[PDB]
């Protein structure tokens, strides 16, 4: 409800032990007498506060878990905020958020909170690698109840994200695209299945549409045998 | 950057479940008045300064007095030119529950 | 440092019911408590500020209460859009620690999964590895146990599973477990099975295949 809007820096991929600096530019206002709070959420986990900066008091408060590797700062203009994380570990792979909240109470004239779009930071010793799309062929082992199952395995890929669509988006009902998993190799892998009528398995043509960061588009036909 | 003035009405010593006014004013045309409490729970309240004849003032209203609203109250003022830069802190005013 | 603990972990209620969420703090924060809601795929949205005051635009069904160590978020008349994750965050003494969170899911009738198994592709075997997939489609509750068994041998450490979020139509979940094996260890064996245990299942269900 505040006129102020926040825009953060782009996504980043760093190696273990390096440093990343995310920016938060404010529009329609300044951080002024408010506080800059950074939060992080890892895939599947909850919100984790990293720290805060109150520019008026020149005060920087941080969380014990990040105390020592985290620095929150802002421009003299108080329009751009910055958080730098050092000794980057794989556990720091998450989405980082920046928020303009009040120092404490919202007493009297205090605007409601304003968040940014977020910034995805991936810390891994791996390199950019295209996925390998393998078929999950339909069979009596997947065709029971007059309903047949059909799917693809997007295995061994980095870095996220990966988009999966069936028949160029003409198949959305029954489609279950499961969240990716991080294997010991440091490479991701996902599965996307769709339940179709048992009949039409040999009549209908089902194709996987997978896109990724290394400019890789792999279309795979899913035949019955 | 000139220190403003802070006063408490009807006084600094307050009874439980009673409201007080912490007036913050200065001859400088302060556009934003910030009141900061130091104690068990520190806080910073904001109030837009109202520039009446001669001075710009702000009436901070501390609600039903609990042990959490007691502490050392100092007052600051700023100009919208750089709300980031506050002025010199006013003389501290200690609010204590009777 | 003050640690915020939320209860319950998961709340399984039905549309139209009254919901109650609890946030307990190791030390008093004294109304400096904020309530957030994160719907999946979006950023958190502020609901209650200063423990009891409702944010601008939030429906009046959301209510905040509590001071010191105990806090409560009440949502009367749960509207289908309210089923999400709710976090509490302290705002006292320049520390903005978050709570663990609470999942507000939909309590429907018991639904059991449709179990399908997928043998490894011939293209992946040329690549040198083999991946077997088991799928549990549309089930409630979310609690399910999948166990891979190769020739009557429980496999441990070679299976990775991922669950989907509750579907907005049938209010069910889906699970996909993947067993990755080398081309050397696969082939050395014959029977590959997938055991599934669920509340909606009178007996454990097994989907198996024999290579060849
Ligand atoms: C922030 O707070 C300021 C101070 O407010 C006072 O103190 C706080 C802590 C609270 O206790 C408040 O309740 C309290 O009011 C405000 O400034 C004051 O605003 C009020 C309300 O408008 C004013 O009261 C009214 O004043 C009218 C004018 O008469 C005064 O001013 C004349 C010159 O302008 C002066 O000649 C008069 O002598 C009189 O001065 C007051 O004398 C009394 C008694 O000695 C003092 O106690 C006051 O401090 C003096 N005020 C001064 C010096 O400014 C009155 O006409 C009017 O009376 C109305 O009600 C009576 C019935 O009760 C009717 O009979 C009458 O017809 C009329 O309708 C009323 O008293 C007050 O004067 C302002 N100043 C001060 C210092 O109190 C700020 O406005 C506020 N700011 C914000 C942003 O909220």
């Amino acid at each position: 409800q505040s006129q102020v809007q926040l825009v953060q820096s782009g996504a980043e991929v760093k190696k273990p032990g390096s440093s990343v600096k995310v920016s938060c530019k404010a529009s329609g206002g300044t951080f002024s007498f408010y506080a800059i709070s950074w939060v992080r959420q890892a895939p599947g986990q909850g919100l984790e506060w990293m720290g805060g900066f109150i520019p008026i008091f020149g005060a920087a408060n941080y969380a014990q878990k990040f105390q020592g590797r985290v620095t929150i700062t802002a421009d003299e203009s108080t329009s751009t905020a910055y958080m730098e994380l050092s000794s980057l570990r794989s556990d720091d792979t998450a989405v980082y958020y920046c928020a303009r909240i009040p120092s404490g109470s919202y007493y009297y004239d205090y605007d409601m909170d304003v968040w940014g779009q977020g910034t995805t930071v991936t810390v891994s010793s791996a390199s950019t690698k295209g996925p390998s799309v393998f078929p999950l062929a339909p069979s009596s082992k997947s065709t029971s109840g007059g309903t047949a199952a059909l799917g693809c395995l997007v295995k061994d890929y980095f870095p996220e994200p990966v988009t999966v669509s069936w028949n160029s988006g003409a198949l959305t009902s029954g489609v279950h695209t499961f969240p990716a998993v991080l294997q010991s190799s440091g490479l991701y892998s996902l599965s996307s299945v769709v339940t179709v009528p048992s009949s039409s398995l040999g009549t209908q043509t089902y194709i996987c549409n997978v896109n990724h960061k290394p400019s890789n588009t792999k279309v795979d036909k899913k035949v019955e045998p | 950057h000139r220190k403003p003035s802070l006063l408490a009405h009807p006084g600094p010593l307050v009874k439980s479940e009673e409201t007080v006014i912490l007036q913050c004013w200065s001859d400088v045309r302060f556009q934003h008045f910030l009141l900061h409490r130091e104690g068990k729970f520190k806080d910073t309240l904001h109030l837009i300064g109202e520039h009446h004849d001669g001075v710009s003032k702000a009436n901070f209203s501390i609600g039903p007095m609990m042990q959490d609203l007691a502490g050392t109250y100092r007052c600051y003022g700023s100009v919208t030119h750089s709300p980031y830069q506050l002025s010199a802190p006013s003389d501290p005013l200690d609010i204590v529950i009777t | 440092e003050i640690v915020l603990t939320q209860s319950p972990v998961t709340l399984s209620l039905s549309p139209g019911e009254r919901a109650t969420l609890s946030c307990r703090a190791s030390q008093s924060v004294s109304s400096y408590l904020a309530w957030y809601q994160q719907k999946p795929g979006q950023a958190p949205r502020l609901l209650i500020y200063d423990a009891s005051n409702r944010a601008t635009g939030i429906p009046a069904r959301f209510s905040g209460s509590g001071s010191g160590t105990d806090f409560t978020l009440t949502i009367s008349s749960l509207e289908p859009e309210d089923f999400a994750v709710y976090y509490c965050q302290q705002r006292s003494n320049w520390m903005y620690t978050f709570g663990q969170g609470t999942k507000l899911e939909i309590k429907r009738t018991v639904a059991a999964p449709s179990v399908f198994i997928f043998p490894p592709s011939d293209e992946q075997l040329k690549s040198g590895t083999a991946s077997v997939v088991c799928l549990l489609n549309n089930f409630y509750p979310r609690e399910a146990k999948v166990q891979w068994k190769v020739d009557n041998a429980l496999q441990s450490g070679n299976s990775q599973e991922s669950v989907t979020e509750q579907d907005s139509k049938d209010s069910t979940y889906s699970l996909s477990s993947t067993l990755t094996l080398s081309k050397a260890d696969y082939e050395k064996h014959k029977v590959y099975a997938c055991e599934v245990t669920h509340q909606g299942l009178s007996s454990p269900v097994t989907k198996s295949f024999n290579r060849g």
